[PDB]
């Protein structure tokens, strides 16, 4: 999994070298940034349900047809609504994992790999998820570097969907 | 591979759960103890050549059969390979220390090593002795009170000892 | 690989024999039934995406444990791999239909697949369910009376069903 | 084995693709041509013995020394004569297999692969076999497209010996 | 690989010993018998094609089942592979003769050959017959008194026979 | 192991060919040169102890510090002196092996491979061994081609240490 620490080790290992000061500084950076990262992760986790509920409703408001159109790919049924809330929860959970791990690893492995395929096969519109992510970014209530950390991963997900 | 943080994340994902407050606190404490971990890695790495050479010299002094003509460390090619293995094991152990997880050590070194030595005819028991000697030297160096801000690194040293013992058990 | 014709030839060569009149007639009848075979391949292939997607959606609805966090189809990478396997199996089954022989299916897909899933931890029994669902859909599509010159394709459908069942048995 | 059908499948498989109309047409061509191919195969098979006997004797007439020269590579002995008739029968059998399979596969696999080696090691003259094949081509009694199909494979063998 | 000289050296090194006078004399005698060894290699190599072809023709005459349709030497590709194996074995046997040691033969040919034939379905017993026929022909040619300075090569012929028998036993 | 014979076989084998006259001549050369080579090997072996003892003392005389400096890499202790004599004996033994085998194989495999590493790790000065080898070359008492054979391998070792 990709993190500031595994990347440092991977680099040294690929060169068959012991870790050098060059890599020990990268980890120090990760440790110092962890303060803001963890603050963001705790906040997003504490307010997970309201952010998920609000995000789903941002999507339905931006794309009204997703609440009425006939088809299992939409949330016009109770099952579809549950699938959508579940998915948004997955995205938020992944964001908190990235913050905790200090890197995109988590999201890369559990969500982004195969994302395009999945959206294509099940006829899910990437724009739906981008709207949910934009809602989370606008309403997580974070400021300072904690916001910077949260937004970096939210935008990373948005770019992966673009 | 996985580091201490990725490990907690992986466990949470398999359960489909956000982290608990008890977990967040645990990871936050790992970060707070980061400086000590970096010192240990820096100190051991900075003395890698002597740790290996001293351990090798000690091993061959105690087990002269290894260097006698016909022994597994006899001939320069064989001696070189043996010294290389010692540095490789020490290298991966330091990776584990930095990561706070043994995954990298187990995956990229330990696993399959016992079967590798058996096929070659290399005495795994002797390799274990070499590894234990590097332990003791590495810990003495990492936990040396001189030239460092005073503090307790006992927990970390126990962790470090664990990685070395794990390596010794994988070849013994 | 071998098709229905090459198969008869291979059997004759091992015996060092020219084909018999009974054989020539058999192969001639395969040719006469060629149009139906081509229609089946065209129809199934033309609906490949929905056959796979519908079967997958059905499988996950019946076995929700597969998509739950920790389940074998959980995470997009795992789901993608599962969808891929379904399309791969369907692809090779259609190759078998065109060839009129299961050799290509057995060689380039089936053989070794059971051991592959066991190593991964993928439930072969569930894969079999997915394959059976694609059967039923593929046959319904291939044997749909609408928009095609009326005729009996029962024998061909039995043959097609056989290839699907063969695939299901190789992973179950 | 190389045939119009296995070639179509091999192409699709190499590209990791389902069969397309591009390949379904190739097989249709094979099915339509099978009428003439099977006619040729049945005829050659029905008249196999006379064609084989006549072909052997065309070779002995073109190369008289093969009936008198001392050496196991010649047909100056009963054993040599039997080996020669056997070989010619092999060639004819292969031709009928190609006609049945709709391609050169059969001949490629069972006879052409290793042919040069064999002729060299056992001191067999390719020209002997070319003469036998020419006799079969001139005397199979086929006309129209059936002849075209038979001659295509007979000439394929001749080229392999050249 | 190792030749007769390297073999003695390897044994001495494992013991950490200089060679003894008894050894030096032995190696010196190998050198003195070198001309005979070179003649044997030259003669066998110079007649390699006929040795292989004659042995093959003999084998197929005695065991017609091998060339009958369905037999392991049936089809030109199979016959070619069989002739190739015979030349390969003869080639490695001559290498052993030049080296005065079977190491090259065992390593680069023999080892693993029995398992190779079993997987293919090739009758190892028949291969052994082919090898024995090439023995007899090779020795008759190498030990032919005509056109060579008179002398006793009995010891060398026994050595040569040993390499052939070693090959026959590795596949039988 | 590299020798005039294994090299001939390796060449033929890499080309999948039977040995040719091209290789049989190389071996003849080896057999003819063996006379001088064996003479050198026997002499060096017979006088091994005095050459080893004299060589060690040439090193200590050229580099006096090796007899007084504190450190396990030096021969200032009984153990160090024994290690040094042992090493010099190894070099001489290897030289006799090369003479016997007719090539550098022995020395290449048992001593040169890993040599640089070893000298670096244990802080052994290559110059020490070069001096010992120079002593052996100057005092083996050989003349003619026997000397030429002995010196070729001694110089080979010196070059490997350079
Ligand atoms: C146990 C291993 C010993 C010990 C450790 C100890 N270290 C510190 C503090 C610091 N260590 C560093 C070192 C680094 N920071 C880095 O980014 C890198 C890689 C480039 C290294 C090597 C730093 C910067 C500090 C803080 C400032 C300082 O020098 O104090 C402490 C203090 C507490 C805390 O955690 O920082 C301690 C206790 N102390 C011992 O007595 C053991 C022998
Ligand atoms: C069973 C599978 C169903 C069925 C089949 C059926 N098909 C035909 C006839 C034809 N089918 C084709 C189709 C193709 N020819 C091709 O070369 C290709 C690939 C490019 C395809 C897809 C053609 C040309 C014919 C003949 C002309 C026609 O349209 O009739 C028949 C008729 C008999 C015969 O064998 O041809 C039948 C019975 N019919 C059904 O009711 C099943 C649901
Ligand atoms: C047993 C195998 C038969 C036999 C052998 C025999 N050979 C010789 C002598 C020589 N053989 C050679 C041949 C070569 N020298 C080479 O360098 C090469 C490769 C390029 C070859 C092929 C030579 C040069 C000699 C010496 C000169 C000569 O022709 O005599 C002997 C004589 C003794 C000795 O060892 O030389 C013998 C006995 N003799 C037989 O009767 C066996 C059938
Ligand atoms: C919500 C924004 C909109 C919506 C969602 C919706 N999604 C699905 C189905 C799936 N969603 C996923 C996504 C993931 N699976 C993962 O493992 C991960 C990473 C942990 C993600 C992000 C997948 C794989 C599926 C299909 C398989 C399944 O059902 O789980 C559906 C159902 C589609 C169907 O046909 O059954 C729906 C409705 N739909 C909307 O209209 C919202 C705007
Ligand atoms: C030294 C304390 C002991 C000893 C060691 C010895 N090891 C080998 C050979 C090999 N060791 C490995 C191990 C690894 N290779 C890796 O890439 C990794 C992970 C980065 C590990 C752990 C391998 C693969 C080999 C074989 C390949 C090679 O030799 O390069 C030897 C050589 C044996 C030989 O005959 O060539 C030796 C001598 N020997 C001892 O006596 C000590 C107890
Ligand atoms: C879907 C219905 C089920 C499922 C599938 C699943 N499969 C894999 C992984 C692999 N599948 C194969 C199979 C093939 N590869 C081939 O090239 C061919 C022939 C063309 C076949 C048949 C292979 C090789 C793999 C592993 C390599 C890879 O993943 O790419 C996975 C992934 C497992 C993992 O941990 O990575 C999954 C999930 N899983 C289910 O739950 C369904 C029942
Ligand atoms: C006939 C035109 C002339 C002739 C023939 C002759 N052939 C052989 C021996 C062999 N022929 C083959 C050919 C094949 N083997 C195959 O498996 C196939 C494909 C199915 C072919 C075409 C082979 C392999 C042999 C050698 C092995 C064997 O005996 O089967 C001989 C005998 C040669 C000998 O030395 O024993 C003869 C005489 N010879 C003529 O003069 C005719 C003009
Ligand atoms: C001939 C006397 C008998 C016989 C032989 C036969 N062998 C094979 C196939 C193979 N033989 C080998 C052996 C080697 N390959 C090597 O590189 C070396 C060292 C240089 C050796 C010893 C191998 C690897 C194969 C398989 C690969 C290949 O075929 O090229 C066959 C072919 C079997 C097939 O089905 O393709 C045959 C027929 N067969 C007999 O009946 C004789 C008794
Ligand atoms: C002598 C010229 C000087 C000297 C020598 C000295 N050498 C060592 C230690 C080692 N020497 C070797 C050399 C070899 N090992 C081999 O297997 C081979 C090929 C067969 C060779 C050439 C090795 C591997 C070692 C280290 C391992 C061991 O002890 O065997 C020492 C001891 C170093 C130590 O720290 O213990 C010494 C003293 N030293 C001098 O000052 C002389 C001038």
């Amino acid at each position: 999994m990709k993190t500031p620490i595994t990347e440092a080790i991977a680099a040294a290992d690929t060169q068959g070298r012991f870790l050098s000061n060059t890599e020990l500084q990268a980890v120090d950076g990760r440790f110092k940034r962890a303060v803001a990262s963890m603050e963001a992760a705790r906040a997003l986790t504490n307010n997970a349900q309201s952010l998920i509920d609000g995000a789903a409703q941002a999507v339905y408001q931006k794309f009204p047809y997703t609440t009425t159109m006939q088809g299992s790919q939409y949330a016009s049924t109770p099952e579809g609504k549950a699938k959508c809330a579940r998915d948004i929860g997955y995205y938020l959970r992944m964001i908190t994992y990235c913050l905790v791990a200090g890197g995109t690893g988590p999201m890369d492995e559990y969500l982004i790999a195969g994302l395009s395929e999945i959206n294509s096969t099940f006829d899910l519109s990437p724009s739906w998820y981008i709207e949910a992510l934009k809602y989370i970014k606008a309403n997580h209530g974070l400021t300072g570097q904690a916001a910077v950390e949260a937004n970096a991963y939210i935008d990373y997900a948005i770019n992966a969907l673009s | 591979m996985l580091d201490a943080f990725a490990k907690v994340v992986a466990q949470a994902d398999a359960r489909g759960e956000f982290l608990t407050n008890a977990q967040f606190d645990a990871l936050s404490n790992l970060v707070k103890e980061g400086n000590k971990r970096l010192d240990a890695v820096n100190r051991i790495t900075s003395n890698a050549s002597t740790i290996v050479a001293n351990a090798a010299r000690a091993l061959f002094a105690e087990q002269p059969q290894l260097i006698q003509p016909g022994g597994n460390a006899y001939t320069n090619r064989r001696m070189a390979a043996c010294l290389r293995d010692m540095e490789i094991i020490l290298r991966y152990v330091t990776y584990a220390i930095l990561a706070g997880d043994s995954s990298v050590l187990d995956d990229r070194c330990l696993n399959g090593l016992r079967e590798t030595y058996q096929a070659l005819g290399t005495p795994g028991s002797s390799v274990a002795v070499a590894i234990q000697k590097m332990k003791d030297a590495a810990i003495a160096i990492a936990n040396d009170p001189n030239g460092i801000t005073p503090g307790d690194c006992s927990a970390l040293m126990s962790e470090i000892a664990g990685y070395f013992d794990r390596a010794a058990a994988a070849v013994a």
